[PDB]
């Protein structure tokens, strides 16, 4: 009887609950593709810069 | 010429064996390196996507008068004839090139210029007063235009 009760009035306080949480999950998967392509973007545009070598050449 | 962005440039064209060097040359104001490159750039894209045919024909008439005109006198003559055995295997005479360029029209300038240009990563050599001269992302994102 409490168990249900509790059960109950958390959904009472939070509707969302359910809701919440399978975005939750789609946002942690989208997270999970875009993070690491957005860093592999980032790591293609500035690979011309961490490749460079400088050369120091006085008469 | 308007806007003293150069001093000078030049388009080349430089042929070896199984590849070459396709591009331009200038010299310019520290102050006017982007800006050249921007215009310079914008030209490669300007004719792969959309040359026009009295442009193509105004080229045309260059290089058929550029060919022409070179083979003036013994010198040029003899060392056309002495590369183009080396390079081709034989002398190409000038009623071919005609048929060659002849055969060019905006279609075709399009085409192949898209082949060599569009897109494509380019080699850059700077030398002087360089500190404006475009950082590579922004000459390799200038090899193509957002719309064709
Ligand atoms: C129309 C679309 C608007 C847009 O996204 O432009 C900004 C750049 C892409 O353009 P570019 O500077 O690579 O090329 C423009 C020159 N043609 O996007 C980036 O941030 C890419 C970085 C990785």
């Amino acid at each position: 009887v409490a168990k249900d009760v509790c059960t109950f009035l958390r959904w009472a306080a939070e509707p969302e609950h359910d809701h919440r949480k399978r975005m939750g999950l789609k946002m942690l998967l989208m997270m999970g593709l875009l993070l690491p392509l957005v860093y592999a973007m980032k790591r293609h545009k500035w690979s011309v810069l961490k490749s460079r070598k400088l050369a120091y050449r006085p008469p | 010429a308007t806007n003293k962005l150069c001093q000078s440039f030049q388009t080349f064209n430089i042929c070896y064996a199984d590849t070459g060097l396709l591009g331009a040359h200038f010299v310019c104001d520290h102050m006017s390196i982007d800006d050249m490159m921007f215009v310079l750039q914008g030209q490669w894209m300007r004719l792969c996507t959309s040359a026009t045919e009295s442009e193509v024909l105004r080229g045309k008439n260059l290089l058929r008068n550029a060919l022409v005109s070179h083979l003036d006198g013994t010198t040029p003559v003899c060392e056309d004839i002495g590369r183009s055995l080396l390079t081709y295997g034989r002398r190409i005479p000038l009623a071919e090139w005609e048929s060659r360029i002849a055969e060019v029209d905006a279609r075709v300038v399009r085409e192949v210029c898209s082949k060599y240009f569009y897109d494509q990563c380019p080699a850059v050599a700077g030398f002087g007063p360089i500190e404006q001269l475009p950082d590579y992302n922004r000459i390799r994102s200038g090899m193509f235009w957002l719309r064709f």
